[PDB]
Formats: C-alpha cells, structure tokens, sequence
RNA sequence: AAAAUAAAGUAUGAAUUAAUAUCAAAAUUUUAAUAAAAAUUAAAAAAUUA
RNA sequence: UAUUUAAUUUUUAUAAUUAAUAAGAAAGAAGAAUAUAAUUUA
C-alpha cells in the first residue's frame, strides 16, 4: 500500500474507503479497488529498541 | 564463561533439588500406608481445527510405572509367526 | 573418537563364525534359483 | 471434512472475530424476561448476577 | 577520595536504611539539627555504637 | 528394598534403621564431592559439575542417598496428633539418641533437620519425664548426657534437659 | 511441507473442536463450563450456563449417530476409546537396538539379474546388561545391550568388575539405547536377529577409517537366524571386525517405519518359540529373506 | 573517560512538600524500640537520650522470635540464629575461631563405628 | 538438533525450531487464553475453555505430551432433559438445503418433550435464529396489524407516543412493501399506552414491548424478528407457509461494488 | 546456530509469533493498583458500610443498605427502583430473623406506597420478602391486592409464587398451578412441553435454595473481603477497552446513555447495527501505560467521628 | 593421484628476531590518518602439531 | 613467531538435563610383523 508521509496526507478516494488501525499505525482500506490502500508511515509492527529506535 | 552457562551450571543441580522436593511428596503418601501412582487426567479435546481449516492432532501420551515395573521383571510372549515368518514390504 | 565401543574389534574371535562356510552356502542358494 | 463440531450442520451422511459471545436458545434470547431472585437473574436456562 | 567517601556514605546510608530512613533525608536533618559528625564518624557510630546511631 | 518394594521392614525395627542411617552417615553421602577430592586444599567439583560438551557424564548427579534418606525421613515426618509417629515409641531411649545423631550426622552441615530435631528431641523429653521416677540407673544418666551433647553439636540446646542435669 | 499444520494455543476451544469439546470438573465431565459454588464471585456479563439447547442437541445427535453407525464412525471411536499402555503404539515406542560386527563383504543377486554389494554384520551374543533411568526423568530411559562373550581377563580390572555387579556373562562391548518404558527387557535378555524384520530400515553407527560415522536410512536384506548374520546391500568404509551400533530408523520424511501397511516389529523384543531347536536347524532353510527392491 | 562503579545510595520513598513546612523532619522513623529511646535537654542546647542497653533489645529480639516459632516449632535455622544471640548477650569476649570447628572435632560422638577401633573419651592403656 | 530420545512421531518439534531443548517450564508467554492466563478473567474463554485445559503459550505448543502415572479417564455426559425409553424423531439436515428454509435452524433429534403442547406444535422448536437489520415492516406471515392510541393522552417533543405513530407513518408511507390496506388506527377514549398489535395467520397476538425512549426503528426491528420466531412457531403446528416476496436476510446474495471508469 | 535460541526461520514466517496483545507476563505493577483505584475516584469504606467481594465486586451491607434507604427515602433523586433494590438488600436478614427484620420492610412498604402510590415493582420485591421469611398467606394476600388494584401480576410474581410456594415446604402442584396459570395469563412463555419446562423452574430453584439451607447458592456465606478490588484492570469484555472497572464520571455518562431515548441505535433488540469489534480498536500504549495511572488527590475523610470500639472486630454480615 | 625420499627420535647445536607486565581472545562506538588507544559489553584453560 | 582456527594429549563399560557450531595405572613393533591372536613344531 501506498506510503503517505502523515496522518494528513491521508485521504478517502471511494465511498467504501475506510480508515482501519494497524497497531497504532493509522490507515485506509478499500474492500473494493485495492489500489486505494494508503498507510502512514511509522514503525514495523514488531520492533525492538536497538533495532528501531 | 559466557552467561548462560554459567547460569546452567549453577541451576542444574537447583533443579534437581527441586523436583526432588517434588518426589519426596508421593513418599509421605507411601510411608502412612497408601500406595497410589498420582494419577493424570485424560484429556478428551485433542482434536481440532485451525484457522487455515485443516485438521490437527495433539498426542498425548500417558506411562504406567505398574506396566512398566512388570516389564523390567519379566520376558514377553512368544513372538507372533505373523511378524518374522514374512517380511515388511515397502 | 577414543571411546571404548569404537575401538575394541572382533577380529581375534571370527574362528567362532564360518565365514568360508557360509559363502559357499549362499553360492549354493546362488546356483539354486539359477543366478 | 475440515469443519468443526460447533459450525458443522450435521454428522449424517475464524481469524477475522475470533471472539463469540455466547448464544442463548433463540426463542429464549428475543426479549429475555427478566426475574430477580436475591440480586441474581433466574431464567429456566441461566444464571446471572445484575 | 572518591572511592573511599562512597564507601563510608553507603555504609551510614544502609546502617540508616536498617532504621527505615536513607542518606538522602538523614544527610540535610544532621546538618539542620547542627550535629556535624563527619561521615566517617558516623560509620564508626553505626558500625561500633549502634545504639548511639 | 527398603523403600520402594518392602517400605514397611524399616518402620518394624529401629535397630537397622539406626544402623542403615550410621552407615550412610560413616560414608559421607552427601558430599559425594569429597570421594573425588585427594587434598582438601583442592576440593574436586567432579560430582556437582556437568558440561554440555559431556565432561563428567558419569561422575555427574547421582541420586545416592536421596530415596533412602527422604523416605526415612517421612517416616519421622507424621506430626499429626491423631496419630504420633509409630517406630518413636518402638525406641529405646538410647536408640532414639543414636538415631538422632544419625541424622545430625548425615548432613553435610552436621546439623540434622529442624522437624526431624523437633520430633525425636520432644519424644526423647516425654520418655524421660515417665521414666526417671521408676527404676534408674547411673547409666540412663549417661544416655541423656550424650543426648543433651547431641543437642548442643545440633545447636539447640535443650533448656529443660541442662536444667535437670545441673 | 517438513512442517506440520501450524495451531495456537488461544485458538482451541469450544467452537474450534473438532469433536464435542468437553468441560472438567473433576469427577464428572460437561458440556457446560463448571459454575462457581460462591455466587458472589460470579462476574458481571456473566451467563451461568446450566442448560443449552444449541450445544446439547448437536452433542445428541453425534453420540446416537456414533452408535447407529459403528461403521462408519469406527475413527471416531479413537476419541472416546484410547489405548492402554505397552502394546506397542506406532507413533509413541521406541526400542532397542543390538550389536554388531562387519565380518566380511559378499555379493547378491535379486529376482532380475542384478549385482548387490552386501556387508555381513554378525550379532554373536547380544544380552541387555543394563537397565538406566536418570533420576526417574520422563524419557531418559536407556537399555544397555552387551555383545561377544569373553574370558575372565580381558577387560582392566575395572570393567570386569562391572559385569559383576550386573550379573551378566562378561561382554566384550555395551552400547546404549534410548528407549520409552513400554520396550524395557528384564536384565539378561539374550536377544536374536530377527528382532530385526528383513524388509525394515536400519540406523547404523560405526567408526570411520577415524571418527564415528552414522547411516541413517540403510535397509535389510537378509538374514541367517541360524549363524546369527545380517546382510546390508552397501559398502561400508570401515575396519572388518569393527563393532556397529545398530538401531530402528525411525521415520523417513513424515513417514513412520512401523504401520499396518507396511508392518509391524517384535515389539519388546523377537522372542524363540520354545519348540524350537537351531541345534537340528541347516544354514539354508534358516533364511529370511526381503521382497523386491 | 571511565564509568562510575562506586557504590549508590539507595532511592527513597517520595515526600509529598508537606516536607516544605518548618517543623516537620523529611526523616520518618517510628520503629518497634522507638519509644524507648527518651529525650532529654541539656542546658547546653545538646539533647540526652536514654536508651536500653544492648542486650536488653537483643534479648527483645530473641522474646519476639521465640514467640513467632512458638506456633509452628523452630526450624533448624532458628535454633542457630536463637543460639547466636543467646551467646551474643553472655560474650564477655570476641569470638574468633569458626563456629563449625568445635563440631568438626567433635564428630566422633555423633558417628560411631564398629566397637573394635571404636573412640570414647579417653583411650590409650584401656 | 535433535540428541536424547526421539519419538517416532513425525514432526513434533518443528515449530520451535527442531530441538527438544528446554521443556522444564511450567510457564510461557501468553496472549488470552494461553497457559498461565488461567487465573485471569475474559468474557471469551471463559465459556470457551475449561481451565484445566489451556497448555503451553506460543510457537511452544504441545503436539506431544508424554506425562507418567495411571490414566483417568472419566464417563461421558449424558444429556438431560430427557426420561429413558423415550423414542425421538430424526431430522436430516444436510448442506444440500440451503439457508432460505427452516430446516436448517433447528434440532436435529427431537424428543416428545421437547415438543411445546401450549401452542398446537407437532415438532419442537429451533435453537437459532438469522440477525439482520429490518429497514421496512414487509407483510410476512401477518394478516393484519393494529395500532391503538388515545389522543386523550398526550405531550411535547419525542415520547412512545411520537415513537408508535412515526411507526405508522412508515408503515403507510410510499416506500413501504407493507400492504397499505391492513394496518388500522384506532383512536382510543381512556389513556391507552400505545399499543401495536400485529395478529398472524395463526389467530395469535404479538405485542411488541414499547420501552420509555424507544424509537421508530426499534418497533420495526422488533416486529419483523418476532415475525420470524413465530413463522417457526406456526411452521412446528404444520402451517404451510408461502415464500416471501422481500428477503431480509439476503443468502443468495453477494456484496457487489460497482464499477471504476 | 543453536536454535534454541536463533531458530532456522524467516522473520517473515516468525513474526506471527510476537505477541502484539500480550496477556500473562502482565504489564501493570501493585504500586499501581492502588494508584489506579484513585485515579477512578472510587473510595475505600468501613467494612461495614460494604466491599469487593470474592469476584471483586463491590457490595452493600444490609443495615448499610437500610440506613441510607432511611436518610434517602425523601429525597427528589430517590427513585421507585431504589425501595425495591433496598429491600433486596435485605432478604438475608429477612431470612434469618424473620420477625424483626420483616417490619422495616414494611417501613419501606409503606412509604413507598406514600410516594408513589402502587407499583409492580413494589409488590414483587415485598413478595419475595416474604417468599423468603416463609410466610404464605401474606403472599397470596399480596398477590390478591395485585390483582384487586388493577396491577397486572408479572412473569416474576409467578416466580416470586413458586419460590415461595417451594421454600415454605409445601406439595408440588401449587407450585406448578402457579406456574400455569401464569402462563394462560401470558406472563410466562415457555418453549418445550409444560411438564419440562416446570422440571427446569425447579431445578433452577433448587439450585438456588435459600440463605438457611444446607446446599444451595444462597447457602455459601463464605466472603472474600476487601476493602479494595485485589486487581483494578480486570475485565467483564474481550478487550481492555470494556475493562470491569471504570471512572465514576464514566459510569455516569453510560448511565445518561442509557435513560436517554434511542434515536441512533437499536434497543430491547437482538441485532446491534454497531458490532462488537475489541481487536479492531486502537492497540498501543498511552503514555499513562508508562508512567502509571495519573494521580488525582486521594479521597479522605474530614473531621470523622473518632473510632470509638478500634478493637473490637465487626462480624461478617448476613446477619 | 600410485612408486622412490624426508618428519616422535639418542648426541651435537648455530642464525634472523627480542620495549615490556604471567597476557592481550570477541564485539560495538569514539578519538588529529590500520588504531593491539580509549570506553563499554563481554568470555579467552594447559600442552603438542599443522 | 604472537593471535586465530583444525587436530592430538596414546581403549572413555556408558555418552548428551544446558554452551558453541572428554578421558583408569603406559610406552619398544599398532604386527613378534610373510594379514590365522599360536596352523602340529627340537
Ligand atoms: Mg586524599
Ligand atoms: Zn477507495
């Protein structure tokens, strides 16, 4: 999915976008025309503290 | 001597003690009288299925010291001519 | 490996087992079912 | 096949929620009369506390 | 120095802790009472004296 | 034999479990470290110390005197009041000295356990009240003398007992 | 794949069974969770469930299906009726090896015309001299067989002093097996050949020409019950007269070795039917041996 | 530029600035034997306590023990720590040689052997 | 990695990576309703799961379990609600039937007692019922439905009253699927409290339950699922029940979204 | 390469496995719990006045329950529902002294009558007061001043009357008359035949006996007591959103919630157009999550009485 | 890669080299240019041979 | 030659509870040497 840059860059294309959270990381899915899926960017889901910052 | 084993080194003989404490309990119920194998339930769910809709299996498996203390004590039958006298295919 | 097991041989009590013997009886069992 | 005892129509011849909340018998769960005892809830089926 | 004077103040400071108080609180209340035993002194008390301590 | 097969034979006579228990104590059971040790200036770890790389895989953790002594432990261990432990009172006064100094000698600390010290030393207290006004001997004097020593190696010294020999 | 079908552990439970899930309360088992006899510990948003149309009805009709139709159900019977201990369960028991000696090397025809290389392995005297299980741990248990009967002074007197205690003829060599508690042997054991089947596979572990080597998937051909031989259509590299540790391989790729189809091992141990004598028995007709390759 | 090895003061409980207010000591003690530790005021500003002595509270400790395992029968590690203070109050000296020594060399009264070789407490010409 | 006794079994130690290498705690890590969540809790597995059960925690997670002592395998349930010798009816429900008919939504051994005598019931009723949300008040098994409310009664701003006559105003409304010619108003004199009551074909009376602060919507929900208990209930006297033109819950259905250029 | 360890795997493949809702090694320490019962201005009371019980929930005393019902009866928030929730309160006391403890019954009775001038709510809870003090007569005298006033006996007067009529020692079948004429009446509506149906009443009862009895629900008066809930994250849901303690400002806005009327959503129904989805929602530690719940100034009692009777050790009470 | 020859050995006894403490193993960052320099974390047994 | 690896420290009755990726009386030939643990032998 499309990697927006903010929360604000984030917009919904269909009538049938949502916006859904992935753990703590906020984004936008459409059912239908999956092109339209935008995530904004943010830490891997799993992460440790040397790793990631 | 890197970390971990050294904490095996010091823990291993822990653990020993340990479950050996956990032994001396069916010994008091030896000494006043009773003689009983502390008995494990047998658990009927073993059987399901996941997510990806297949089916899985849990084996469990359950020894009996009063089987097994007979058979350390004495031979078995006399081998089934079913078994030797022809192969196993394969 | 130093062990016990893997070095110790047989060799010195083969006489107890017929090795000629039993090669010529399965070269029988070869002419037998015609090999 | 692949199904399971609850889910499964008959023995004749899920990852998006895995949580349920529990079914009381159909003619029972459409409108569950409701019956103090001494602050429990008392039904010819459940128990509860209210 | 600095070695030596961490020793002598975790010393009191234990001995302090056996009493339910710390070096942290006894430190300001021995100098606002105008005691002034210096900190090997009062190790000396807590180890040899503990009723004076 | 004596636990798992026949667990009863140890119950019926005192004299052989003391004497078991003296055996087991005469061979130092549980410091198996000092059979492998040569110089007590260097004390061998040859019984407490395995590697995964197999060092010591035969030397390593024997249970030795483990069922043997836990076992005859337990039995000393019915603290219950409906029922006072069954062999104590099979116990010549003598006899329950010496087992007493057979667990106190057992141990690697040369101090027997706290429960077992309990049991014995108390049994040991109620005989002697009933006893020392019947028949006595300069003899039975020497018994609870060699007792209260076993109290005081054990560490608790018994009050009662020093106060009826000063 | 090489993996199983992967389940969680959050995810067995009532609607994930595959049979009626069951409930235990200890001396009786349920359909319905056990309610707490305190009911002021009940929770709130808490249904105690004492009767269920839905659950008990679908348990119903498996239970009259499963006796109606035994036939069919016969599977089903597994859930309900386990298998006692022993009795050699195909995927639990593991037995004992024994000990071996390449002899010498040997050539084999088939039915076709073909040309084997075989390894003669000779099992002289294999007796279970030990019997170990550390500190009554679950699946630690090792039997330990003996091989090739040998005069009084052999052994440094340490080893001698062994096979004393142990009660066992002295044995030139012991190895090791790892074993579940359903295939012990009592100690003395004298163990023959055709505890191995002429059609099985065979672990072999021997030393190299120097270090020890391991053979996982090798095997049998043939087999002399009489001059106790074994016959392995392989070249070893390895000393004639060298001692082998032989074992069951196990599975071969998500296959067990030991099945109703393909067959099933004398299970604690091969043992003679005592009519027999090898005293009145020829080499010849003493042979077992496999089905094509 | 070496890291700091040397000892911490351990951290303290939170004050709640009720701590700002005169008259109120930042240091909380109240302890069992706390009321028996009397203050008086010398004319000179310095204060006088009166305290009991130090085997009066060891021999408090001791009543306190005592009566803890009076319920469940003193456990082998009572007795040697009963055994301590017990000593500790009658000292009159400075104990320097290991406890377990005197044990160590007694041993031969708690193991005996086969009568043959066996030790009493006196033994050569008997 | 595999050293020490290897059971036969094909893989059980794949999934933690192929050894057999520590084993020795009672304890793991958890998500709800794994091992040590035992003691704590949630709404889910506490119906879901007896709590003797829950087993070791994440990719550790036993295939095999080999424990030792005799094995106690305790008697079945046996079903109650049900006096011996009783001979039950058997129902075939299979997934050649589709969702569309009532043969799918109930027992499947009926009993004699379990059959209901207060209403004329041949065979006993179902275990569950289909959830949908009922937008419109579509005639199903109902021949008439009555409202009755006293104007006598009377007040400003959103009530029951207002709740129950918004009830009829969607009911006779133009987009309503609701025959205009069966739903009655009655104006009644003494101080009713609203009362809808929708009669069936079966001459029986159904009144739905009219809460302080219900709504339209809520009148109309209840209805129609009260429709459907009483379709069944009607279906178990041997009532032969004609389709119905609107499908509520829609089974033949698929989500369709339309197009992009 | 150990494996024990650093597995032979993707982290592709091994990254379901890191638990993102972690249950057991738990997150919140006891430092905190105390904290948080603050932070949720809930507020520790004598254990007379009441406390968390076994299953950590919070309950009254009976006398605790009677004496607020005395200081309260007059005032404008007190509602119908509060009389009959206090007469609840009472039935265990009701049960063991009968004759003393039915008279403020009676109070509550009266008074309520007086304020509000009959109801159902009323004459049910009074019924099972009696139905629990074992007198008869007065039920059905009860239940014939129902009926005489035009009140319409509810599905729980019949189940009032069979409790009654079952825990004062009297034959089956005028308890399952009860039962069916309840149902002719169309109070009670039953799903199997009567028979069953009236089987399952008095196995739910018999499960349920009294405060008196040798087996029961009602017979366990053993309390687990607390003067505060032995863990303050618990929950009644799935996720920690519907966690079973909750701010008392929150308590009170769902209590709007709820006497407000329905216009967006769907009530007395089963279908709930919102469904419940816990895993859905947000997952992710707040800053709180870290630092600990925040503190809000503990609750404490000014000028209290002085504690007259500190040694003396309250009794348990049912009594 | 077969064949031939040469390596434990008794005796004799040099040469390059040599700032060093019984030694300096592994990793990470920094420091004016490999940094066997620092700091941190760590875990290097002895002998003999290639 | 320092480090670093690989091997060895000359039969260990036996090997794996963990790290990382294992050790019983002693040195000539290990062979009395032409593959027999004596091919009968003065
Ligand atoms: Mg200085
Ligand atoms: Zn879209």
């Amino acid at each position: 999915p499309q990697m927006v840059m903010s929360r604000d860059e984030l917009k919904l294309r269909c009538e049938y976008c949502r916006f859904e959270w992935i753990h703590d990381t906020l984004c936008v899915r459409c059912p239908a025309q999956p092109s339209h899926d935008q995530r904004e960017m943010w830490l891997h889901s799993t992460w440790m503290w040397g790793k990631q910052q | 001597d890197s970390f971990k084993e050294h904490y095996h080194r010091v823990h291993l003989p822990r653990r020993l003690a340990l479950q050996r404490y956990a032994r001396q309990q069916s010994l008091r119920n030896a000494a006043k009288g009773n003689v009983k194998a502390e008995e494990v339930p047998y658990k009927y769910n073993r059987w399901w299925v996941n997510e990806e809709h297949e089916f899985v299996h849990q084996y469990a498996f359950v020894e009996d010291p009063e089987v097994t203390k007979a058979k350390r004590e004495t031979l078995p039958p006399v081998t089934r001519e079913n078994i030797w006298k022809e192969p196993q295919q394969t | 490996t130093n062990r016990h097991f893997f070095v110790a041989r047989a060799n010195a009590f083969f006489s107890r087992l017929p090795i000629a013997r039993v090669q010529r009886s399965l070269a029988m069992e070869a002419v037998r079912e015609g090999r | 096949e692949a199904i399971s005892h609850a889910r499964r129509v008959s023995w004749a011849p899920f990852a998006q929620e895995p949580y349920f909340e529990e079914e009381i018998e159909a003619h029972r769960k459409h409108h569950r009369p409701d019956v103090y005892i001494y602050k429990y809830n008392v039904s010819p089926t459940h128990f509860s506390l209210r | 120095a600095h070695w030596e004077r961490a020793i002598v103040r975790k010393n009191v400071d234990s001995a302090a802790r056996e009493h339910g108080t710390g070096w942290q609180h006894l430190r300001n209340e021995l100098g606002r009472q105008n005691v002034m035993l210096l900190p090997r002194s009062q190790q000396l008390l807590a180890q040899y004296e503990p009723l004076a301590f | 034999a004596l636990v798992r097969e026949q667990p009863w034979r140890l119950s019926a006579s005192p004299a052989l479990f003391i004497q078991v228990l003296q055996f087991m104590a005469l061979i130092k059971v549980f410091e198996p470290n000092k059979w492998f040790t040569f110089s007590d200036h260097a004390p061998s770890n040859r019984a407490d110390y395995r590697h995964a790389i197999g060092v010591n895989h035969s030397t390593a953790f024997w249970g030795t005197g483990e069922e043997l002594y836990d076992f005859m432990v337990e039995l000393l261990r019915v603290e219950d009041d409906g029922r006072i432990p069954t062999m104590l009172d099979l116990c010549t006064r003598e006899q329950m000295v010496d087992l007493l100094s057979g667990f106190c000698g057992v141990m690697p600390c040369g101090k027997a356990v706290g429960d077992v010290f309990k049991t014995i030393t108390d049994a040991f207290l109620r005989r002697v009240r009933n006893d020392i006004s019947g028949p006595w001997s300069a003899h039975d004097w020497a018994i609870v003398e060699r007792m209260y020593l076993v109290t005081v190696l054990c560490d608790a010294g018994n009050n009662e007992i020093l106060q009826l020999l000063l | 794949r090489c993996y199983p079908s992967l389940m969680r552990e959050k995810d067995r439970d009532m609607y994930h069974c595959y049979y009626p899930y069951l409930f235990d309360h200890g001396d009786k088992m349920s359909l319905y969770p056990k309610i707490p006899e305190n009911p002021r510990e009940w929770q709130p948003e808490q249904l105690q469930t004492t009767y269920d149309a839905i659950r008990e009805d679908k348990y119903d009709a498996f239970i009259r299906l499963r006796e109606k139709f035994p036939e069919l159900y016969q599977d089903t019977r597994a859930w309900d009726n386990p298998p006692p201990f022993g009795e050699f369960n195909m995927f639990y028991s593991v037995r004992f090896g024994m000990v071996g000696v390449k002899a010498f090397t040997c050539k084999d025809y088939d039915e076709l015309g073909n040309q084997f290389d075989c390894t003669a392995f000779w099992f002289p005297d294999n007796q279970v001299v030990k019997h170990s299980t550390r500190n009554g741990e679950v699946g630690t248990d090792k039997v330990y067989v003996g091989a090739m009967n040998v005069p009084v002074e052999f052994h440094k007197p340490h080893v001698a002093a062994f096979y004393k205690a142990a009660g066992v003829p002295v044995k030139h060599v012991c190895a090791g097996f790892p074993i579940t508690p359903d295939a012990y042997a009592p100690v003395g054991t004298k163990l023959d050949v055709r505890h191995f089947k002429p059609g099985q596979e065979v672990t072999i572990t021997f030393q190299n020409t120097a270090a020890a080597e391991t053979y996982q998937g090798v095997p049998v051909w043939r087999i002399d019950y009489k001059n106790s031989l074994i016959y392995l259509p392989t070249l070893l590299d390895a000393d004639v007269g060298t001692y082998v540790r032989f074992s069951d391989t196990i599975n071969t790729k998500g296959l067990t070795l030991w099945n109703e189809h393909r067959g099933l091992p004398a299970f604690p141990t091969f043992i003679p039917p005592e009519d027999e004598d090898l005293s009145k028995l020829a080499t010849d007709e003493c042979q077992l041996k496999s089905p094509p390759l | 530029p070496k890291k700091d090895r040397r000892f911490r003061v351990q951290p303290l409980p939170s004050l709640h600035a009720n701590s700002l207010a005169d008259d109120t000591p930042l240091v909380t003690t109240t302890r069992t034997l706390s009321p028996n530790f009397r203050a008086f005021a010398l004319q000179d500003g310095g204060v006088f306590f009166t305290h009991p002595s130090h085997e009066q509270v060891m021999r408090v400790g001791q009543n306190i023990l005592a009566e803890e395992t009076k319920a469940t029968g003193m456990t082998s590690m009572d007795t040697y720590v009963n055994s301590r203070i017990q000593s500790i109050i009658a000292e009159n000296t400075v104990e320097n040689v290991a406890l377990s020594h005197w044990r160590r060399r007694h041993m031969w009264n708690l193991v005996r052997t086969h009568g043959k070789l066996q030790r009493h407490w006196g033994v050569s010409d008997a | 990695n595999l050293k020490g006794l290897v059971y036969p079994l094909p893989y059980y130690a794949m999934w933690r990576g192929n050894h057999n290498k520590y084993t020795y705690n009672k304890s793991t890590v958890c998500l709800w309703g794994e091992g040590d969540t035992r003691s704590m809790y949630h709404q889910h597995y506490a119906h879901a799961k007896c709590p003797t059960d829950y087993g070791r925690g994440g990719r550790e997670f036993e295939y095999l379990t080999v424990k030792r002592g005799k094995m106690l395998q305790k008697p079945l349930p046996r079903v109650q609600y049900v006096a011996e010798g009783s001979k039950p009816v058997w129902l075939f429900k299979s997934w050649h039937t589709p969702l569309s008919s009532p043969s799918m939504w109930e027992r499947e051994v009926q009993y004699a007692e379990h059959t209901p005598e207060h209403i004329g019931a041949k065979r006993p009723l179902a275990v569950v019922a289909p959830r949908t949300m009922h937008r419109y008040l579509f005639l199903m098994h109902m021949e008439k439905v009555t409202i009755t409310v006293s104007p006598l009664l009377f007040g400003y701003g959103h009530t029951i009253q207002k709740a129950v006559l918004d009830f009829y105003r969607r009911a006779i409304s133009a987009r309503s699927p609701f025959p205009k010619d069966k739903v009655f108003l009655f104006y009644a004199i003494d101080h009713i409290t609203p009362r809808i009551e929708v009669t069936w074909l079966d001459g029986t009376s159904y009144v739905p339950p009219v809460l302080e602060g219900a709504s339209s919507q809520d009148l109309i929900q209840m209805v129609m699922e009260e429709a459907w208990l009483a379709a069944d209930r009607m279906a178990a006297e041997g009532r032969v029940l004609n389709p119905l033109a609107i499908d509520d819950y829609k089974w033949d259905q698929l989500v369709v979204f339309k197009k992009v250029r | 390469k150990n494996l024990a360890w650093r597995p032979k795997m993707s982290e592709r493949t091994l990254e379901q496995f890191v638990p993102l809702h972690l249950a057991f090694p738990r997150r919140h320490p006891n430092s905190w719990q105390e904290r948080q019962f603050h932070l949720l201005g809930y507020v520790k009371w004598p254990k007379e006045i009441g406390f968390y019980n076994a299953g950590d929930n919070f309950e009254l005393t009976p006398q605790a329950a009677y004496r607020i019902y005395k200081q309260n009866c007059d005032e404008t928030f007190w509602t119908r529902l509060h009389n009959e929730k206090t007469i609840i309160h009472l039935l265990p006391l009701v049960e063991q002294d009968p004759g003393t403890n039915m008279v403020l019954v009676d109070d509550i009775f009266r008074h309520h009558l007086k304020r509000f001038g009959a109801d159902h709510y009323i004459y049910n809870a009074v019924m099972q007061a009696a139905a629990f003090a074992k007198d008869f007569p007065r039920c059905e005298q009860l239940l014939a001043e129902m009926r005489g006033l035009g009140l319409e006996p509810n599905a729980q007067s019949y189940v009032n009357m069979m409790l009654g009529a079952r825990l004062t020692g009297k034959p089956r079948d005028q308890a399952e008359a009860f039962f069916r004429e309840g149902i002719k009446t169309g109070a009670i509506s039953a799903v199997m035949r009567l028979d069953t149906e009236f089987q399952m009443w008095m196995n739910q009862l018999e499960r349920l006996g009294s405060f008196k009895a040798k087996v029961g629900y009602l017979s366990v008066n053993e309390e687990g007591a607390s003067p505060m809930p032995r863990d303050m994250w618990a929950l009644w849901g799935w996720h920690r959103t519907e966690a079973k303690f909750i701010s008392r400002k929150q308590m009170i806005s769902e209590q709007v919630q709820n006497r407000v009327r329905s216009g967006k959503e769907l009530v007395g129904t089963v279908y709930q157009k919102a469904r419940r989805q816990p895993w859905a929602k947000y997952n992710g530690m707040f800053p709180y999550d870290y630092n600990g719940p925040a503190r809000r100034p503990a609750a404490s009692f000014v000028d209290a009485p002085t504690p007259t009777h500190n040694a003396e050790v309250c009794g348990t009470a049912y009594a």
